RNA sequence: AGCGGCCCCCGGCGCGCCGGGCCCGGGUCUUCCCGGAGUCGGGUUGCUUGGGAAUGCAGCCCAAAGCGGGUGGUAAACUCC
RNA sequence: UCAGUAACGGCGAGUGAACAGGGAAGAGCCCAGCGCCGAAUCCCCGCCCCGCGGCGGGGCGCGGGAAAUGUGGCGUACGGA
């Protein structure tokens, strides 16, 4: 779209954009990050505090598998078994239970976050939190885990 | 109460069990034979020792081992192949003080 | 029977028997030339360790290398740079004095063609080898079944591409962490599979 | 020379990056070639399988992919002892074996012994001479309906057990779950230091 | 344009014989044998690599071992897998 | 793809990997040593027959040469005899 730019539109002025005092010449303030202790320093003090020094520990030879833990809440726990498996169990005068798998949806650690509807679960995961396990033993329902 | 496969802790892993199968050949490499130790020990028999263990032999008369062990530890390598050689000179030692006690 | 222990001979090397027939054979081997044929394997055990048959066709050269490292060949000092690269006395060079002495013995002869090399003796300023030579074209190597891959076209200079286990060592290859940087042909081609930008289609 | 608001960023491309640059105008015609050589190589044998011999099921490594179930490189040496089929004739017969593979467990043992029973039962196996057969070979009736097999042969497939809705015991309500797995932490933590003062205080009260 | 025709040449591969070559395999139990040495590794100096109390390579002196050896990303000993 | 990430660096400017996972391709093996079979081994010269524009096979050579400082067969870490 060569036709819908700034230049075209420039050619018949003389400096083309750029001034005529001081001239668009090629690099005046040093090439691409120079001067961030000396004569850039209160951009970098302004707008990226901490850019300069060092803090903490080292960890050579560092994998992310070792620390792979997605999580999950309670609002959308009932999202992975379809409705009408919450159907049936809220139908049931019986007293039975569905039973939710998280590690075969693809999470592992169950965290509480909001309000959750009363009928009695059963959670097989392989973590918990302290709320997340407060809120089901106060619904009813228990905590499993699993390895 | 009860008590589930815990996936941390001391016992922790999903619960499998095991078999016992022949363990692989090249498990072992050479161990020993006893043709081995009958021409290494008739080689060691025809040629003696080498001069770094002719000084240790002779510091280990005087019943230093410490000594004789930063000698042969500067010269030889670990403090672990110190030890297995020294172990063996004691005996190459002793066997002449058996044969001249006998 | 004899072969198994002639090889736990050749390591009394402190021996005052090794330490007599080395002292002895360094001389003998020192009032000859730099390159010269023998007719027999010094070590017949070391030999035919490494595929040396006792048959027709295989040739044994004997080849002495001086010793040391490498001076940078510039005039006086001089060497015009930063001084980061003023150094000359201290170098050291990437591979060993045994592929040097591979191909010394591979280029004076170039009819044939390089299967292995190993050691026989030590002075100050000298390090002695053995190398083992093969006629491609002569008929016991030809009509071989199992050895006939040697005559093929390809493995001509198996010494100056780096292929003898002498030279194996100089390039840095292998498996595992300790050898990352060799990973697909060798150190150039894990440098070129780097940087470069792969400009795809649509990107 | 950065202005107000931007964030800083450090480009590689200080080399020179023109002289290497890899084109991808080859891509539409190099799968037509790996097209054609794949169906000229589908039918120089003509009713082999198109997709190699089968491959065995192995779990994964690295706890993140530890719940799924792909293929590999061959089986191994007890899965042909015992399966009684010799380790050379497998290769003949289409069975991938490499003899790098042990086997900590059991489960997967019996569930390869048992894919090769059903692959053993579908194989329709032609006489070397179309005149005479051996004790094991097959009748003249299938070899008229002999033909390939396109896609990977007995494909691998994640299957997941179920289970209905159960009835809560009076018991799980008294399982306190976090307080023991900080348990397990600390006393995964002071093991040494549990069994060392221990050790002191049997030195110690020998007086 | 068309599984249109004709005339040459070289093959790929299928079948008959006529020639010579090679007599070889399983399973179950008893007794024997079994591995690469101036290299591994250690100190040091120099180039190198993202590799950080030293990843690799090269040079000098020292120089091994068989229930042994190397690896198990912080140097060091004692330990278990 | 992980990744412009763990890490290096007047810790400033800047350089910068691999393992796992999904895919293309899919193929695996032989010697030395340890031992057993009466050098059970090759190459070249001679005469004849067949074929010979990639110099080969079978028959004969009191015809000559290399190899016991080791030629061939079985046999190589998935155990083997
Ligand atoms: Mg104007
Ligand atoms: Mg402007
Ligand atoms: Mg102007
Ligand atoms: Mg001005
Ligand atoms: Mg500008
Ligand atoms: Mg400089
Ligand atoms: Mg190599
Ligand atoms: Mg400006
Ligand atoms: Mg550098
Ligand atoms: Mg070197
Ligand atoms: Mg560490
Ligand atoms: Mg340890
Ligand atoms: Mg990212
Ligand atoms: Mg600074
Ligand atoms: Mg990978
Ligand atoms: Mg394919
Ligand atoms: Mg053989
Ligand atoms: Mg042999």
């Amino acid at each position: 779209p060569s036709r819908l730019r700034k230049t075209r539109k420039l050619r018949g002025h003389v400096s083309h954009g750029h001034g005529r005092i001081g001239k668009h010449r090629k690099h005046p303030g040093g090439r691409g990050n120079a001067g961030g202790m000396h004569h850039h320093r209160i951009n970098f003090d302004k707008y990226h505090p901490g850019y300069f020094g060092k803090v903490g520990m080292r960890h050579y030879h560092l994998k992310r598998n070792q620390s792979f833990c997605p999580t999950v809440n309670l609002d959308k726990l009932w999202t992975l078994v379809s409705e009408q498996t919450r159907v049936n169990a809220a139908k049931n005068k019986t007293g039975a239970a569905p039973i939710i798998d998280v590690v075969r949806s693809g999470y592992y650690k169950v965290l509480g976050k909001g309000k959750l509807p009363k009928q009695p679960v059963i959670v097989k995961a392989k973590f918990f939190s302290r709320r997340a396990e407060e809120k089901i033993k106060g619904v009813g329902g228990a905590c499993v885990l699993v390895a | 109460a009860l008590r589930y496969p815990m996936a941390v802790g001391l016992n922790k892993g999903h619960k499998v069990t095991k078999n016992v199968s022949k363990p692989r050949h090249s498990r072992r490499r050479g161990r020993l034979t006893k043709h081995t130790k009958f021409v290494r020990d008739m080689i060691r028999e025809v040629c003696g020792f080498a001069p770094y263990e002719r000084r240790a032999m002779e510091l280990l008369k005087v019943s230093k081992d410490k000594r004789a062990l930063k000698f042969i530890k500067k010269r030889v390598g670990t403090h672990i192949r110190a030890k297995r050689k020294r172990e063996e000179l004691s005996s190459v030692l002793a066997a002449m003080r058996k044969a001249a006690a006998k | 029977g004899a072969y198994k222990y002639i090889q736990e001979l050749w390591r009394k090397k402190q021996s005052d028997v090794m330490r007599f027939l080395l002292r002895v054979r360094c001389w003998q081997y020192r009032q000859l030339s730099a390159l010269h044929r023998a007719p027999r394997p010094t070590r017949p055990d070391k030999a035919r360790r490494l595929g040396y048959k006792a048959k027709q066709g295989y040739v044994i050269y004997r080849i002495r290398v001086r010793r040391g490292g490498r001076k940078r060949p510039v005039p006086k000092g001089a060497t015009y740079g930063k001084p980061v690269h003023h150094g000359v006395n201290q170098l050291k060079f990437a591979r060993s004095l045994q592929s040097v002495a591979e191909e010394r013995a591979g280029r004076h002869c170039g009819a044939l063609r390089v299967l292995n090399s190993y050691w026989v003796g030590e002075d100050s300023t000298y390090k002695f080898f053995e190398v083992i030579l093969i006629d491609p074209f002569h008929k016991a190597i030809r009509r071989n079944p199992d050895t006939q891959w040697i005559t093929k076209p390809v493995h001509k200079h198996r010494e100056m591409r780096g292929l003898t286990s002498a030279g194996r060592k100089s390039r840095g290859l292998g498996k595992g962490h300790k050898f990352h940087h060799t990973i697909g042909g060798s150190r150039r081609a894990a440098w070129r599979r780097r940087n470069t930008l792969q400009l795809h289609r649509y990107r | 020379a950065p202005s107000r608001n931007g964030m800083i960023l450090k480009p590689h491309f200080h080399k020179d990056w023109q002289r290497r640059v890899a084109t991808w105008f080859n891509q539409p015609a190099r799968k037509i070639r790996r097209r054609k050589a794949r169906q000229a190589r589908a039918r120089r044998i003509a009713p082999r399988p198109a997709a190699g011999p089968i491959r065995p099921i192995v779990r994964c490594p690295t706890v993140r992919y530890h719940t799924k179930v792909r293929a590999g490189r061959g089986f191994s040496l007890e899965e042909l002892r015992v399966a009684g089929i010799h380790k050379k004739v497998a290769r003949t017969i289409g069975i991938s074996v490499d003899p790098r593979r042990r086997n900590k467990s059991t489960e997967s043992l019996q569930a390869n012994v048992q894919r090769l029973k059903e692959y053993r039962s579908k194989l329709v196996l032609f006489p070397r001479k179309p005149s005479a057969p051996k004790k094991g070979d097959s009748s003249a009736e299938e070899l008229k309906l002999a033909t390939q097999l396109t896609g990977p042969v007995m494909p691998i497939r994640n299957v997941f057990k179920k289970e209905k809705a159960r009835v809560i015991t009076e018991e799980e309500k008294n399982f306190k779950a976090f307080a023991s797995l900080r348990m397990a932490r600390a006393n995964a933590r002071l093991f040494g230091i549990r069994a060392k003062r221990a050790k002191e205080a049997a030195e110690q009260d020998v007086e």
